[PDB]
RNA sequence: GUUAAGUCUGGUUUCCCUCCAGGGUAUCUAAGCUUUGAAAAAAA
């Protein structure tokens, strides 16, 4: 745990900006332009989130039986490239 | 007295564009501008400023043009291109250093003069570490914008 | 967001405002304290040995002295009276 | 009608006499009014020949002389090396424009061949060492404006825009 | 009264003839409507080195961009992105020109010069709060224009 | 024939984003109050 004066800088430059390109496949080189990079969060990144609820007899439904069978899910984009899997903790059931 | 960062970059690149006299030494500087900023990125400033001092190969004349760069618009970078780029954009990186007073002009000038500053320079940059890579990136960024915009590609 | 200049203390952010926003609350408690029994001297005064200092730009409790905000734009600032006790809660510094 | 003559600034003590004006009409283009110079024509694709000072032509774009403009007629002992001309007073290119020009006017130009006996590969200098810059100020500064120390009392500031207003390209040859 | 809509109509026809390959429109196309809002939640500095650099600033394209200030037969060539990048760039420095922001001897004794754009771009970066307040409305009518006007793909 | 000595060179160039999407849908006023109270026929 550091400070924000510096944890900030280490926060920011401990994310992956991974390098693509696209293919010109007739010279099968580097088409014109096609070179671009893409920020990743590591995998073992943990966020921290709530789900509110208000008041209903579907929100009990919802708290009891789909809450407590969503383990993993895909988030954010470039997922056929294997890049959005994801476990929910669940507070409740982990502290 | 506060010149932000496009300011800044803008006035850096004045002084490294008359700098170069032959148009070769530009276009390789384009290069250095649009690689080295995702390097400074990947690798850490320090590891890439080192990389950049050493492939700028000083020679104790290019050392002293570059030293005349922050004085007078007279000055001229000679050398070979591929390694007067790389002079250049050292060039670059200290007038960002200097003029946002991190470091000073006599403590930078004498880390590159000779060897034993050298690794003081080392650890005053661990020392100063989040101060430079909080905003770096954005002078370089226009930097880079500036280069790819007013430099021919090869 | 602020970057510090000429100051030893970490601060990553700080609380902005201007002299436009103060005046407007001050004709808000002007008005109130007379439409009502009710007085807000204290608010009022802190408000009033602020809007004194008219035209500088002040930091509040710190001495920060200068610093550049939101990454663009500079400022040098004075110290108002280093006794007035914060409006805002948190022990951040009040520009 | 009136009749205006440029006079190039340059680093050189060469322009004491070579024009017979003062004042002539009851204004000038260029302006000294607490703030510094204003109106200055920025003549370009000419370079400067200050070996007995005139404006070479050029064809650079790059190239360029500026200097200010008072009127007059040089010294009447020329009419054989001039680029006088007569401009609908839009066509000027002008930094500072603080005064609106009357449609109309005419300039003569220091002025000689472009020496077609050599390359002619020219070099930007500056106007520097304020020694330069106080015999510019007393040279031609002076003698057409006597504005100076009867209104203006502020010669370093006049001083600071000639630093960085006045400029041109050199010949080198 | 919005003068800017007929700023932005006259400047559209210029550009709009100046392309001649319909993929140099639909770039255009994309460029007004990413580059608005790029200059609303970036300032307008930024976008304008954004711009520049994906422009190509050669004495070649200067001409044809300086010959568009004239000519109204001035044709825009190279890539589609980069007369894309080139016609938005004139868009912005035609409205600068009219609104007096910018004298057009000046601009286009820079565009001639290399020495001298670096000059036009710190005139820019000193105006540049003025201009961030007064083109938004021209370039939105830009925008308009493009997205009613060319097809997209 | 014998010896003896190695010397030079140690990453360059290009590509830095392209295309589409730039808002869609619903709601667009509702319910009240719509005149009331004084003066209608005056002295010469």
């Amino acid at each position: 745990v550091l400070e924000d004066s510096i944890g900030r800088e280490v926060i920011n430059r401990s994310l992956i900006r991974v390098r693509r390109i696209r293919i010109d496949r007739d010279k099968k080189v580097v088409e014109t332009g096609g070179l671009w990079s893409e920020e990743y969060v590591p995998m073992k990144t943990i966020f921290f989130s709530v789900l509110l609820g208000k008041e209903s007899k579907e929100s009990a439904i919802f708290a009891s039986c789909i809450l407590r069978n969503l383990r993993y899910v895909i988030l954010g984009g470039k997922e056929t490239i294997g890049k959005g899997i994801v476990e929910l903790r669940w507070v409740k059931d982990v502290i | 007295l506060y010149e932000e960062d496009y300011k800044l970059a803008l006035e850096a690149f004045k002084k490294v564009f008359n700098a170069l006299t032959h148009y070769g030494a530009k276009q390789a500087f384009r290069s250095r501008a649009r690689d080295l900023v995702e390097e400074i990125y990947n690798s850490g400033f320090i590891p890439t400023f080192f990389y950049i001092i050493s492939k700028a190969e000083l020679n104790s004349d290019s050392l002293d043009s570059l030293i005349s760069l922050f004085s007078s618009d007279n000055a001229i970078l000679r050398g070979s291109d591929e390694n007067v780029s790389y002079s250049a954009y050292l060039f670059i990186i200290l007038y960002y250093l200097i003029k946002r007073g991190i470091i000073e002009q006599k403590f930078l000038i004498q880390a590159l003069r000779c060897e034993k500053t050298r690794l003081d320079l080392i650890d005053k940059l661990y020392n100063l570490a989040p101060i430079i890579s909080a905003k770096i990136r954005t002078y370089l960024l226009a930097i880079k914008r500036l280069s790819e915009a007013l430099i021919e590609a090869r | 967001r602020i970057i510090e200049i000429d100051s030893a203390k970490p601060y990553v952010w700080v609380y902005v405002t201007t002299y436009e926003l103060l005046k407007k609350v001050k004709l808000y408690l002007d008005s109130i304290s007379q439409l009502s029994n009710a007085s807000f001297s204290n608010l009022k005064n802190k408000i009033d040995t602020i809007l004194a200092k008219e035209g500088k730009n002040i930091t509040l409790d710190s001495d920060l002295k200068s610093a550049i905000l939101n990454e663009d734009f500079y400022v040098e600032l004075e110290a108002l009276n280093n006794k007035i006790p914060s409006i805002i809660n948190a022990g951040v510094p009040l520009l | 009608s009136t009749q205006r003559e440029y006079v190039f600034i340059p680093i050189t003590n060469s322009i004491t006499i070579d024009v017979k004006i003062t004042i002539g009409g009851s204004d000038h283009i260029t302006n000294i009014d607490e703030r510094g110079i204003h109106n200055v024509l920025v003549i370009t694709g000419y370079a400067v020949d200050e070996k007995n000072g005139r404006l070479v032509p050029t064809l650079d774009p790059c190239d360029y002389v500026k200097g200010i403009l008072v009127a007059g007629t040089p010294q009447q002992a020329q009419s054989n090396d001039f680029l006088t001309l007569k401009l609908p007073a839009n066509k000027l290119y002008l930094i500072r424009k603080k005064g609106n020009i009357s449609d109309d006017l005419k300039i003569y130009i220091p002025y000689s061949s472009p020496d077609a006996r050599n390359s002619m590969k020219t070099k930007p200098v500056s106007i520097s060492d304020d020694t330069i810059v106080n015999n510019i100020i007393k040279e031609v500064f002076d003698k057409i404006y006597n504005i100076t120390q009867k209104e203006k009392v502020k010669i370093e500031k006049v001083k600071e825009d000639i630093k960085e207003l006045f400029s041109y390209y050199a010949l080198e040859q």
